[PDB]
């Protein structure tokens, strides 16, 4: 997993 | 959510519960009250998993009011716990049950006997003196064993409460910052400021 | 078990001048260690000024594309012909995207065009619809061979002015059409030397108010 | 990410880096982690950037709809809520989200609530979330008073960012500083850590760590 | 629990006209905590440079080895171990860990002095050999460095000018990187001079 | 299981053994597994016990209720909705069905229908665990428009073979003869086919 | 489900179940409210044709929708408890979801906002 | 969630100058045993489209009868049917490409790969591929399977690039599919010695070739190879 | 990775490409996979890199040492063997997948050797992830009775095949050709097709763009 | 694989298919199965080609030093070589061999050893993938005492079918001729054998 | 095992080290010293699993005093932490690897300066100004970023100490019943009885  | 704690004396219902809130290795808060007033003479605390805490506490709380509201009259705490019961019972067959365990303590103006409820997230009920929920019970129960007596007055359940508190602190690993102590009685509920 | 997502490769990069904006991407479309074809093109021409291409899973890329390019239509319809702005078009795409946040679409989307002020617009998007308006963006395979390039050349990123013991920054301005071409092709050879997965050929659309304009160059087919 | 936002006497500072992260490749220097809901709401965005950008965003309508239907605006307590409300549905769905409402209006005042992806709402004076929380909250308590005055408290919650900026391998970037009062919110500067940092270590003689 | 990207950071050596350069960022983190701001990578044995990215226990423990290694060979030989020589070395003694291997990305750099050539080479954990006229690359944010060798890169550099490249070579790839910065020394080697830099570069 | 169906100069022929096993326990040694699913068209059952007798009673079912609205069907047809039933059940069956059925147009047929329900129209088939013992023997033994005679000496030195060698396969051989004549069920005993 | 359109317009511009309704409204015993400076009064009228009436559990005419806001009505009784049930239901609701009771006028607006529901929609008076 | 049963292997096409040609072996594999000998992989659509399928036969057959479907639908209340309103390749190519990305997105694919090989009514040639997952893409030469990495090198040998496929005559190109054929049989255990060919010219029309096999073989060298190294008899 | 070994009238050649990658990565666009195991016994190798070079020097080295011994030119069938059982021995853990070739006093050889210890015989074969797309090419043109400049004709195609073909192949043609009564002839870069195209711009760097901190002369002298 | 060796009147003669396979590829078209351990003791290899080859090299060189100490060793005894080494390490082999071999008293001899290190002597044996498929047609037409010519055409014709229904056999039929007369290879290309 | 601390300051070096012993739901002990000294100016704190952590730290501490009989000469801090350091280099590759992290504190004499090193359990060295072990860093690292100065005094860096106690003890999950503080300079080690 994801893009934080 | 960790330590909650009841005791039923002569003539009151005493519920202590933590006010730590810990997410990871941080401490968030240090000031939370794990109870709801379902209604003038009947307060439930409440642990278990994040969220569906105080969902579940909020829902049972609005739906007592109701039933309040709709009957111009108060539920016996016998009758608000076995709602609560069934309520659990219900969740733990769900999609996603309600991982919250619970301590009601009322006080019956039928009977004028005060009267403690420990109810886990599966819905098992009992009607007990003295209760804990966690592992809070492993310390408590056996102290409490021995300190306990039926005809204890509000006070001396104060102090045995700080007993309770006391080994908790001393033999505990989290930190859990203390307690929220309040009295269910005859008068209504009320919340002891300085412990 | 059944996967129902690959890996099509390729790369693609979007930069935004004063008044244009370009949108380049190579051609190359592979599986493991295959090419699939030399040219087929992922970067295309959605109307209203909008380029945009979803690099990644080829297959989820252009579903997007095609859903995109139906909402533009569909705008029209509704809104009495009214001109999709590339900020209502972003905000859009997020929504498709996120749309699918349990099931995503595997591409790193990137639109190009122009602002309601006349002015280039770049924006990128993650798989699951976050977006931000950027100056400078490259997506897909060889994006982290790019990208740090792309900070030192386009937003003059760690160079300072000589002489000035490191104190005054090198001035941000915008670049020319013609120098924005340049670090697209090098970017893209640089690229193709040194990732598998990139090459064969690079097609860069570049967005004025004039309208979208094409240009074609060859890259290595090793 | 890094996020803060703490209350005291002249209102809120909410503080929050600009790093965005997939894996250890740096995606982004340059995004925005505070939403602006309205003049007097702010929400502030860590955890999944969709997550928090989508819903947020959504809450912004939600809060609209609420000023149009009862013709008065929203209190802290209802935005935060109907956020928390709306990820508790998704609970197990494996959003993740670590937000925190922040703002003013007349009932409330001053008004901080954290809201997590879990379910968890609470109202508090002080509240550090992201990956670098930790490194903020050790800045944050050393050298919070009630009784800062607006400049200080600026300061001190930009220091904290870039204290976490500095340590936290996934925070950085650039600070972004809001004050909220009565009057509703206010814009203090986005503040890049490449400069900010050099600045502060000389200045305050802090940073000592490190090759001067 | 990767044992190549857990304490981070970043090598990279290239050729210039009659010199090499050697370059490493200072971060010594534990995963998201930055630990240190000091952690140099570059080593020297006479007049033949070393780097060493991957775990930081191996880098320290390959240190010392090759010091204890290359002092015995000066001892015997009379003479300071030359660049190819110490490669295939380095690569012995590598692939002698074969199915137990020291995690690391090491980097020779150098120039021969007795032929005046520049040398420079890359290994993989296990001991092969990566030669290379132009860069080489090691570390977390290798593909990041990679693409900036690639793009800035010239040949026949003289001394200054290839230290520029260089250094905006590390730099911007250590800024696309969450576990390679906090700071960064370049060597840039002459036939009989050794110029040390450090950088000034961003701290998050 | 062994099983096969031979197209021959008059008709067609279906073949099988009788044996049927949990694990290496023999349940039933006089299993019928040459079943009706109309006047001339029959099938022979491989794979799940269950899973073969639900869809056969189901397609006996269909092709009862298509003979009261439209008349006799194809076999063809009969193999269709065979197909129907393993195609889009494919995740929940382990089924392979050989469904052979006698026309006055079109004579003897066979269709063969694998696992993944897919439909194949042959000479012969052979299927089941004994059948892969039997590739050989029958490819290099079969031919078209052989007698009676010939297609049940045929069927009855393959399925002895795929007896001999698959422990899956044994007891009796049952036949089934489909010609214009009619309906001709035919049996022999492991004395006769084991010393063939 | 039964679907009939029972309030449909009439060729003058009148929906005559609703008017119909209020005839049912006129019918009702009267009731009256007072507000004053600090105070409302809800005054409401019983009719005195009963008699042996048992007025401890005789249904109240006013109704508590929560402890800040009553309803009185007039018109047909037992129409009037499954307003004053969904008045108590959203009553509830509200103070769960914005933490904070009612206003008079949001209540009153559930309120009309439900009769108002049930003269256009099919199979309901 | 699906696993194929009964597999057909590469299918290799190419364009030329004039049209287009594909090919196909008659095998349907069982796993390792090569079960089936008769099936028919190329399947034509009009007189101006061949579908070429590989991977699992039993979903092979499912599109077989929804192409037959399809002509069917599109004769309905259609006077130009034969004529203006028949059938495109680019038609046909575009329901299956959606019907693969719907049953893929369904998790629910149909275990295929997919080239539409044919000729456009205005004379283009038409070559797209689709498969399991509902990727789409299209080449001068396209191959499945195997074909993908023994004969798309040989073939594109004879077309590169697009500039090549005018300079490639009818003869040249069937030659390289032939011999691409006659690769894969000697390197592909799935893979048998008959197939069948079809070219789409937009001149001649559709041209469909049954019962061809490979021939021309190398097989003499085999008798002077003994042992595996030292071994001298 | 693609090597491949042709055997000709009075002699073998084999050939390789020259790219090494690290995932999806080009690290080394030139490096050399033909390995010297003895004069005139030549060795193409693909798989784990280092294995292949490891494996290599140490069966050259005891094949050094075995014609010193016995006062013999070293013969291919004592390097298959010493290899094969070395391999065999580790179980397919040393990843060395090689082409084994060369001339000795018994007369001209090609072998193959795979990491788990297996060898084959052939006039031609192909190794590496390339291999498919190589022996497509041997396949078509390979026959009976080569000469010397058709058999470096057919391997350098079939190598060039795998360039263009397989992603994990590129960049140039080694070549070494062994032949009977003759030196073996390696051929560093027999081909070099794909030659970098002139960047569009220069990025040498005005001189103090750099801020630097501090500068010191490091001692190398005793 | 496809392998086989078949006793006869005048000795033993051992036949193979040539088909590597790496998955469904064909690593090597051309491949000799068939391999000299002893002058007239010859095996078929089975199974994985490192370890048949590893245990093969091993076997040659203990029948060679069995040679210089004790003149010829018996086919048995080569059967007894490839056992305890199948047997001893059976959970680190995957080899299916068949030993045959030609003595002047004991004429022509078949030993099958199977993946356990069992040993079996036959007058023939059929073993690998492509075997399953003919043990029916093996079996029927195998007879004792035949001639050179009537072994040839049975292992001939029975490879063929392995071949024909096995993806993982195939290429050419080598065969090796064990009797009195000395060693004699034999080939058959698929031009033949495949339209038998 | 837990929270160790160290602050190198102008004169001498400061190890804090936490006294709570916990095991499972029990804190077994409240007054753990979890350091030895390795030689007269030269101390080592340590934290990790149970069991490893004394062994390991009692084999050094043999190791050098018999360095210091053998040669009748005290070790320099960077002798001792290279020695410390190769034998946590050798364990991470053994049969069954020490996981203990350790600060060593120590006073050079031939220097005349503080010196503190950090290792973990892999063999990982580092000087450091200040260093942590465990999550105690992600709090006290950000801290005394802001509030350390080189050439702070003895008791500056007992208050800068006593800031991140108070931060931990505000923010940390766990009650780690507060600290042991050592302090190592040219006088040699003594410990800090009243923090
Ligand atoms: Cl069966
Ligand atoms: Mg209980
Ligand atoms: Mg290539
Ligand atoms: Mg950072
Ligand atoms: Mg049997």
């Amino acid at each position: 997993x994801a893009l934080f | 959510m960790d330590i909650i704690l009841g005791i039923r004396v002569q003539d009151s219902v005493i519920l202590a519960s933590s006010k730590a809130v810990t997410r990871g290795i941080s401490v968030l808060k240090d000031s939370d009250d794990k109870t709801r007033q379902l209604s003038p003479h009947t307060l439930m605390s409440f642990a278990g998993e994040a969220g569906d805490t105080v969902q579940f506490a909020e829902y049972i709380q609005a739906n007592i009011q109701l039933y309040s509201i709709r009957e111009d009259y108060e539920l016996s705490p016998q009758a608000v716990s076995s709602f609560v019961r069934q309520e659990l019972a219900k969740s733990i067959r769900s999609r996603r049950p309600y991982q919250v365990n619970v301590l009601i303590g009322g006080y019956d103006k039928k009977k004028n006997k005060p009267e403690l409820y420990q109810i886990d997230y599966l819905g098992t009920k009992v009607e007990l003196p003295y209760g804990a929920h966690g592992y809070s019970g492993f310390y408590t129960f056996s102290l409490l064993d021995h300190h306990y007596r039926p005809d204890m007055t509000t006070e001396e359940g104060l102090d045995l409460l700080k007993l309770c508190v006391q080994e908790l602190e001393k033999r505990m690993p989290m930190d859990f910052k203390g307690v929220i102590v309040k009295i269910v009685d005859k008068d209504g509920i009320r919340q002891v400021d300085d412990f | 078990q059944f996967n129902p997502y690959g890996d099509n490769g390729g790369t693609i990069l979007g930069i935004a001048g004063e008044d244009f904006a370009v949108l380049a991407g190579d051609t190359r479309n592979i599986t493991d260690y295959s090419i699939n074809s030399r040219y087929e093109p992922k970067v295309f021409d959605c109307g209203d000024n909008i380029v945009m291409s979803a690099n990644g899973f080829a297959a989820d890329g252009d579903a997007l594309v095609k859903r995109f390019k139906n909402s533009v239509k569909w705008y029209h319809f509704d809104h009495n012909d009214k001109k999709l702005s590339i900020n209502s078009a972003a905000r859009n795409i997020q929504h498709l995207l996120y749309g699918k946040r349990f099931f995503p679409y595997y591409v790193h989307t990137i639109i190009a065009g122009l602002d309601e002020d006349g002015k280039g617009a770049v924006y990128s998007f993650d798989p699951v619809g976050s977006y931000e308006r950027e100056q400078c963006r490259a997506g897909g395979a060889a994006a982290s061979l790019i990208m740090p390039f792309l900070d030192n050349q386009v937003n003059f990123k760690n160079q300072y002015e000589p002489g000035t013991n490191g104190k005054v920054k090198k001035p941000l301005k915008y670049l020319s059409v013609e120098e924005v071409i340049k670090l697209v092709r090098d970017s893209f050879t640089s690229a193709t030397e040194r990732h598998i997965q990139v090459g064969d050929g690079l097609e860069i659309l570049i967005v004025t108010k004039d309208g979208v304009r094409k240009e074609f160059y060859e890259l290595k087919r090793d | 990410t890094t996020t803060l936002a703490f209350r005291f006497q002249g209102g809120i500072i909410v503080a929050v880096d600009s790093r965005a992260t997939a894996g250890n490749w740096v995606a982004s220097q340059t995004v925005k982690k505070v939403i602006e809901i309205n003049p007097f709401l702010l929400g502030t965005m860590a955890g999944c950037a969709a997550d928090c950008q989508f819903w947020e965003t959504w809450l912004g309508s939600q809060c609209r709809l609420h000023e149009l239907r009862e013709k008065e605006r929203i209190s802290v307590a209802a935005a935060s809520k109907i956020l928390s409300n709306l990820v508790y549905q998704y609970k197990g769905a494996g959003l993740s989200m670590g937000t925190m409402i922040c703002g003013y209006t007349r009932k409330e005042g001053p008004t901080i609530y954290y809201v997590d992806s879990d379910g968890t709402r609470l109202k508090g004076d002080i509240f550090c979330v992201g990956s670098g929380q930790t490194f903020a909250y050790g800045v944050l308590d050393s050298n919070y008073k009630w009784d800062l005055s607006v400049e200080d408290a600026l300061y001190l919650g930009k220091r904290s960012i870039l204290a976490a900026a500095h340590r936290d391998a996934y925070s950085g970037g650039s600070v972004n500083l809001y004050h909220v009062t009565e009057d509703g919110w206010i814009y203090h500067g986005n503040h890049d850590v490449g400069e900010l940092f050099w600045k502060v270590k000389e200045e305050e003689g802090s940073f000592n760590n490190v090759i001067g | 629990s990767d044992p190549s990207s857990i304490n981070g950071g970043i090598v990279v050596a290239m050729t210039g006209k009659d010199c090499v350069a050697i370059a490493c960022d200072l971060r010594l983190g534990s995963q998201s905590l930055g630990v240190s701001n000091k952690f140099e990578k570059i080593f020297h044995y006479g007049h033949v440079f070393l780097g060493i990215t991957g775990l930081a226990t191996d880098v320290t423990t390959l240190n010392e080895m090759f010091r204890y290694k290359t002092n015995l060979y000066k001892l015997k030989e009379e003479r300071a171990i030359e660049p190819e020589t110490f490669t295939q070395l380095v690569s012995s003694s590598l692939y002698e860990r074969r199915f137990g291997p020291y995690f690391v990305g090491p980097v020779v750099a150098g120039i021969n002095s007795k032929s005046g050539k520049p040398f420079i080479a890359g290994f993989d954990l296990i001991g092969c050999i990566d030669e290379a006229k132009d860069f080489i690359v090691s570390g977390t944010a290798s593909d990041q460095l990679f693409g900036m060798c690639e793009s800035l890169y010239e040949p026949n550099l003289e001394p200054e000018d290839l230290f520029e490249t260089i250094s905006q070579a590390l730099l911007n790839a250590a800024d696309r990187d969450a576990l390679s910065g906090w700071g960064a020394v370049v060597y840039i080697i002459k036939k009989d001079e050794v110029v040390k830099r450090y950088l000034k570069m961003r701290q998050d | 299981t062994s099983i096969m169906a031979v197209t021959f100069k008059d008709g067609v022929i279906l073949g099988a053994d009788s044996r049927t096993t949990t694990g290496a326990y023999i349940a039933n040694r006089v299993t019928d597994k040459l079943t009706r699913v109309h006047d001339k068209i029959w099938c022979c059952r491989s794979g799940s016990a269950a899973d073969t007798q639900a869809i056969a009673d189901i397609v006996q079912y269909h092709l009862e209720l298509y003979t009261s609205q439209y008349g006799t069907p194809s076999t063809e047809t009969a193999a269709s909705v065979f197909k129907e039933l393993c195609y889009e059940n494919k995740d929940n069956l382990t089924a392979g069905i050989i469904v052979a059925g006698y026309d006055d147009k079109n004579k003897g047929e066979v269709y063969t229908i694998p696992l993944g329900g897919s439909v194949h129209k042959l000479p012969y088939a052979i299927a089941g665990s004994g059948s892969t013992f039997i590739y050989g023997y029958c490819d290099k033994n079969f031919r078209e428009n052989m007698s009676k005679e010939e297609t049940v000496d045929f069927i009855k030195h393959s399925l002895s073979q795929a007896i001999k060698w698959d422990g899956s396969s044994g007891g009796v051989i049952r036949m089934v003869v489909l010609t214009a004549a009619g309906v001709e069920r035919l049996i022999f005993y492991p004395d006769e086919y084991e010393q063939l | 489900g039964y679907d009939r359109a029972l309030s449909i317009f009439s060729p003058d511009g009148h929906i005559f179940q609703v008017e119909y309704a209020l005839e049912a409204v006129k019918r009702g015993t009267c009731a009256v409210g007072v507000k004053g400076k600090n105070c409302v009064v809800l005054g409401c009228e019983r009719r005195s044709t009963l008699k042996l009436q048992d007025t401890r559990i005789t249904p109240s005419k006013v109704s508590k929708i929560d402890s800040h806001v009553v309803l009185s009505f007039s018109g047909l009784n037992a129409d009037s408890r499954i307003l004053i049930e969904k008045a108590r239901v959203e009553a509830q609701s509200h103070r769960l979801t914005l933490e904070d009771p009612v206003t008079v006028e949001y209540l009153t607006r559930y309120v009309a906002g439900v009769q108002q529901r049930y003269t256009q929609s099919g199979g309901v008076r | 969630t699906q696993q194929p049963i009964v597999t057909g292997t590469s299918v290799i096409s190419m364009k030329y100058d004039n049209g287009v040609i594909i090919a196909a072996d008659n095998l349907g594999s069982y796993g390792s045993l090569l079960r089936f000998n008769g099936v028919e992989r190329l399947i034509p659509v009009g007189d101006n489209t061949v579908v070429g399928i590989s991977g699992d036969i039993s979903d092979m057959q499912h599109i077989e009868r929804l192409l037959k479907d399809l002509v069917t639908e599109n004769a309905y209340d259609n006077p130009l049917a034969d004529a203006e309103e028949a059938l495109e390749p680019s038609y046909i190519f575009e329901y299956l490409a959606t019907v693969m990305y719907q049953r893929r997105s369904k998790m629910n694919p149909l275990w295929n790969a997919i080239i539409v090989a044919g000729v456009q009514s205005n004379g283009d040639q038409f070559l797209r591929y689709v498969n399991l997952l509902g990727v789409t893409y299209s080449s001068p030469t396209l191959a499945t399977g195997f074909g993908a990495h023994m004969a798309n090198p040989l073939l594109r040998k004879v077309v590169d690039r697009e500039s090549d496929i005018p300079k490639t005559t009818v003869q040249v190109a069937e030659e390289a599919i032939v011999n691409a054929m006659r690769v894969l049989y000697y390197r592909d255990a799935r893979s048998s010695r008959n197939f069948s060919l079809a070219i789409i010219d937009k001149n001649t029309g559709l041209t469909f070739k049954k019962n061809l096999q490979v021939e021309n073989m190398k097989w003499d060298f085999a008798k002077d190879i003994k042992g595996y190294g030292t071994q001298k008899i | 990775t693609t090597i491949v070994g042709v055997k000709f009238n009075n002699g073998v050649v084999i050939a390789a490409d020259t790219r090494s990658t690290q995932g999806p990565i080009v690290a080394d666009k030139n490096c050399a996979k033909l390995h010297r195991i003895s004069p005139k016994i030549w060795c193409a190798g693909a798989g784990t890199a280092a294995d292949t070079e490891a494996v290599t020097q140490l069966i050259g080295s005891n094949i050094e040492l075995h014609s010193l011994y016995t006062s013999r030119e070293p013969r291919v069938v004592s390097a298959l063997q010493m290899l094969k059982q070395h391999l065999f021995k580790y179980q397919g853990h040393i990843g060395a997948y090689l082409i084994v070739a060369g001339v000795d006093p018994t007369g001209s050889h090609l072998f193959s050797i795979h990491a788990h210890g297996s060898t084959d015989v052939g006039y031609y074969l192909s190794l590496g992830s390339g291999s498919l797309a190589a022996m497509a090419v041997l396949e078509s043109h390979w026959k009976q009775d080569l000469t010397k400049e058709e058999a470096i004709k057919l391997a350098s195609d079939a190598i060039q095949a795998g360039i263009w073909n397989d992603l994990g192949s590129g960049s140039n043609v080694d070549v070494c050709v062994m032949e009977i009564g003759k030196d073996a002839e390696y051929l560093r870069n027999y081909l070099t097709p794909n030659v970098r195209e002139e960047k569009q711009k220069s990025y040498k760097f005005p001189r103090g763009t750099t801020a630097v901190l501090k500068e010191s002369i490091v001692n190398i002298c005793d």
